[PDB]
């Protein structure tokens, strides 16, 4: 379920940018709905959409870009444009969008998971996030980064919060064969344990030791885990035993 | 305000203005009201309009070609990026300016496109049309030993209404059955009509006789001719020999009645195909070739 | 370097122009080949299933695989023996089986995109966009069209309904298809098939695997199959500059028994198909094929029998040849169903300048 405006104001302005996701299209215009400013459904003209094959571009699902011409604020009636909007403009028109969306993945999982209306917690999140700091999504990641937008007003739900942090917060498989022959082992392999979640441990066999290592952005694991590994060779070489890695 | 009203409003008169014209005055003042500076307020609206129009036909076709023209017009007018006042004023304008344009192209019809009756070529005329009878009323003044042929028109006896008009002319004229249509193909030079529409296969959408017509001019070579005013291009597709969007039923096969009720509800409308066509009288030049087909192309750019 | 020479069978004594002959089983080739242009001229050559619709589709695929694999050389630039290899591929296709009027269009194309690009770029940057240009193309001037006629069609149809048919055309198919399924109509069709290609027999199937009502026949048995039924419809390959109906083999006797039994036809065609070419006859360049396609004893294609035939380079004073593309009457065929909606075949070039 997806309804209601993302922006502070219902219709747009004079000037002001939008983005459209085309249905269907050659009788008048377009009449079709939007991905920036609200689901509800505004027009286009087939006049201001041919600028330099016209039938076979846009048609069904296509990104375009779109500018508010005429704004009927009383009881709706928006008038559209693709022409008038310039090819610099169209890159941040693209980016606003972009952004527009991700916000609106950040508030999906919450409203699904606490069973709760998302137009309650747009509310909640877009006043001290969306006037104050500039855009949600970057406030999100400066909360995230530290915690100084969240603050503004007191939480009604801690769970929701909870679980998107986690959703922002990769796991990357790793096997030690450990095959020790040694004296003292056990206090080696608690000394090993002791310095490689400084991650996720798991033990199901006893010679086989099963590690999932965090990973940041992806890329990032190849650093950690063989770090691991050589502290896992620097563990038993002084004792009197061997471990083996695939 | 309606559109409705403004063409209840003629009827006893009429007899001069071209209906799709009147149509698309009406048209032209239901907008100027409401402001047609905006596109999303407006042209949604005439749309609707439009609609309800159709819904509410009796039994009227070309009604639907005017407004599409009148679209298309409407579409072209805002493709020169300047302002919105101007070009919307522009547009005001040319509803009436339309209106004034028919008349000239009735005149245009009726002195360059009339030699085609002159060597006492007698005339087979059904299907009555105002373009078709202002030529001859307009040939009358010259004198070129012209004769008429009627086939008898029985939607409801508009043959009589018709032998009333040629007899303001003072030019002999007989009654014709169109049962003995086989009969008199012989004295008789060429079968000219008037109709309703042209389609996008080509032939021609019309009234109570038409088809067996066109056979029969097939038959025996003497050519078969369409003479209008030029907008009815309406977007429809008679892809069979037995349909069309129908205002009637389609051959209604009526139950065992009794004391002779449902019997009269004989096909007032027929089509025949598009190599029938020996020529096209239209305004925008004598083209018929493929004319009609190439200007629809040009409306929809395909 | 190739071969030729060794053809099979009497060479008869009229329609003689076009390519017919050959590499059915390969011995021998140039050494820098792609294998993959070869598997398909192969296929297209022993195929019972491809009529005009998915050939070009198949071909751009197999276009697009190329440039996907397209290494540019570490001395010459991206198109220097490009070209040569290009001609290599479009002899070889020729050998096996004639290009069509679509891939001829599809190799005019090719050539203004070499142009577009001119020699100047490294690999990875520009073949990444031509890709995607080429697909974006694809999805334009093709499927998008063809739904476009799909929902022409579905409008088409008012109340009741019983049809015959005929031909392999992929629209057609997913046309009934869509009839049958999602418009819930009272669709009855008839099917008919020919000799030289089993098409009718694939759209049987076809009908089968949704569970139609349907009659089965064949070119022949047609005059009792009238005795209520209306409409009929055909798949056409391509128009040329005179709107005469450039197709397939069995359509034109079938035209004009409609013509005769009173309610007419309708055919479907695409924006792109097209040409400049001109012809008004089958003799001038048609789709000759081996006599092999008039070997087997009906029922079905493998059940080899030693009945009464089964020769022809021994048989002294005898002509067997069978013709598989047409040009059918013009005035025949009422409706045609475009991108532009409907229209009269009359148009013929109407696109063709408008390019």
């Amino acid at each position: 379920t997806s309804h209601c405006r993302f922006y502070e104001n219902k219709y747009p302005e004079i000037d002001d940018i939008v983005m459209v996701n085309v249905q269907q299209i050659a009788e008048m215009g377009a009449y079709v709905k939007l991905l920036e400013y609200d689901n509800i459904e505004g027009m286009i003209l087939l006049s201001e959409l041919s600028r330099r094959s016209i039938q076979k571009l846009i048609r069904v699902g296509k990104n375009d870009v779109a500018v508010v011409l005429r704004v009927d604020k009383e009881k709706g009636y928006i008038d559209l444009s693709k022409r008038r909007v310039s090819s610099e403009d169209i890159i941040k028109c693209e980016e606003k969008y972009q952004k527009s969306k991700t916000v609106h993945s950040i508030l999906r999982y919450c409203a699904e998971k606490f069973q709760i209306p998302l137009e309650e917690l747009y509310k909640t999140i877009a006043w001290p996030l969306s006037r104050k700091f500039g855009h949600a999504y970057e406030a999100f990641k400066l909360s995230i980064i530290d915690e100084t937008v969240w603050e503004g007003i007191e939480p009604p739900s801690k769970d929701v919060l909870d679980e998107l942090k986690n959703y922002i917060s990769v796991k990357i498989r790793a096997d030690v064969e450990v095959s020790c022959f040694s004296y003292e082992g056990i206090d080696a392999i608690k000394d090993a344990l002791k310095s490689a979640e400084d991650v996720k441990v798991k033990l199901v066999a006893a010679p086989l030791y099963v590690l999932t290592t965090q990973a940041l952005d992806k890329q990032k694991g190849i650093e950690q885990l063989e770090s691991a590994i050589e502290k896992i060779t620097e563990v038993i070489t002084k004792y009197g035993g061997v471990c083996n890695i695939t | 305000f309606n559109i409705t009203e403004t063409y209840l409003r003629f009827l006893e008169e009429d007899t001069e203005m071209t209906m799709p014209i009147a149509a698309i005055e009406a048209l032209v003042t239901l907008l100027r009201i409401k402001t047609p500076e905006t596109a999303a307020e407006m042209i949604n609206t005439i749309k609707s309009s439009t609609e309800e129009l159709i819904k509410s036909i009796p039994n009227s076709v070309s009604l639907r070609a005017g407004c599409d023209i009148f679209m298309r017009f409407v579409l072209r007018n805002l493709h020169l990026y300047g302002d919105w006042e101007n070009c919307k004023q522009h547009l005001i304008e040319n509803g009436q300016l339309f209106v004034s344009r028919a008349k000239k192209s009735r005149n245009k019809i009726a002195e360059i496109g009339v030699d085609f009756i002159a060597d006492d070529d007698i005339i087979l005329v059904h299907g009555y049309s105002r373009a078709v009878f202002s030529l001859l009323n307009h040939a009358a003044n010259k004198f070129i030993r012209f004769r008429c042929v009627v086939t008898e028109s029985r939607p409801s006896k508009q043959g009589n209404q018709l032998y009333t008009l040629l007899e303001q002319k003072g030019i002999p004229v007989t009654l014709i059955v169109d049962s003995a249509v086989g009969a008199v193909i012989d004295k008789v030079d060429k079968v000219f009509v008037g109709a309703e529409g042209v389609a996008e296969s080509g032939g021609i959408i019309n009234l109570v006789g038409t088809y067996s017509v066109g056979v029969l001019a097939h038959n025996a070579r003497k050519p078969f001719y369409v003479v209008t005013e030029s907008h009815k291009f309406v977007r429809m597709f008679p892809l069979s020999s037995d349909d069309l969007p129908m205002a009637g039923p389609p051959l209604d096969f009526t139950r065992r009645t009794d004391d002779l009720e449902d019997a009269l509800r004989g096909p007032t409308i027929d089509y025949t195909a598009q190599e029938y066509i020996t020529a096209l009288i239209t305004d925008l030049g004598v083209l018929t070739p493929s004319a009609v087909s190439e200007e629809l192309i040009k409306m929809w750019y395909d | 370097p190739g071969i030729s020479s060794v053809i099979p069978t009497v060479l008869e004594q009229s329609f003689d122009n076009s390519s017919l002959i050959s590499v059915k089983e390969l011995l021998l080739n140039k050494d820098l080949i792609h294998p993959s242009i070869l598997l398909l001229t192969s296929h297209l050559a022993h195929y019972k299933i491809v009529g005009s619709i998915p050939r070009c589709i198949a071909m751009l695929e197999v276009f697009q695989i190329v440039i996907k694999d397209y290494q540019t050389p570490k001395g010459t630039t991206l198109s220097r023996n490009l070209t040569s290899y290009l001609s290599h591929q479009i002899d070889l296709l020729k050998k096996a089986r004639p290009l069509s009027v679509t891939m001829g269009n599809a190799i005019r194309w090719l050539k203004q995109e070499i142009s577009l690009i001119d020699p100047s770029t490294p690999d990875k940057a520009a073949k990444k966009d031509l890709c995607e240009k080429i697909g974006q193309f694809a999805k334009e001037k093709i499927e998008l069209a063809d739904q476009l006629i799909i929902d022409n069609a579905s409008t088409q149809i008012e109340e009741s309904t019983t049809i015959v048919t005929y031909g392999s055309s992929k629209v057609l198919t997913e046309l009934l298809l869509h009839n049958a399924i999602s418009l819930k109509k009272n669709i009855k069709v008839i099917v008919v098939d020919s000799r030289p290609l089993f098409e009718g027999r694939k759209m049987a199937e076809t009908l089968r695997n949704a569970g139609v009502n349907v009659m089965y026949a064949l070119i022949t048995s047609l005059d009792t199959i009238f005795n209520d039924v209306d409409y009929v419809f055909l798949g056409a390959h391509s128009i040329l500059s005179n709107g005469f109906l450039y197709s397939r083999a069995g359509t034109a006797m079938l035209a004009m028994s409609a013509k005769r039994r009173n309610i007419p036809v309708l055919v479907c065609c695409e924006s792109l198909k097209f040409s400049q070419r001109v012809q008004l006859d089958s003799v001038t360049f048609n789709e000759l094929a081996d006599p092999n396609d008039l070997v087997n004893i009906d029922y079905e294609n493998p059940v080899e029998r030693r009945g009464n035939k089964g020769a022809l380079l021994n048989q002294f004073i005898k002509e067997r040849k069978f013709e598989k593309k047409k040009l059918a009457m013009e005035n025949k065929p009422k409706g045609n169903k475009i991108g532009g909606k409907k229209g009269s075949e009359g148009e013929s070039k109407d696109a063709s300048n408008e390019e």
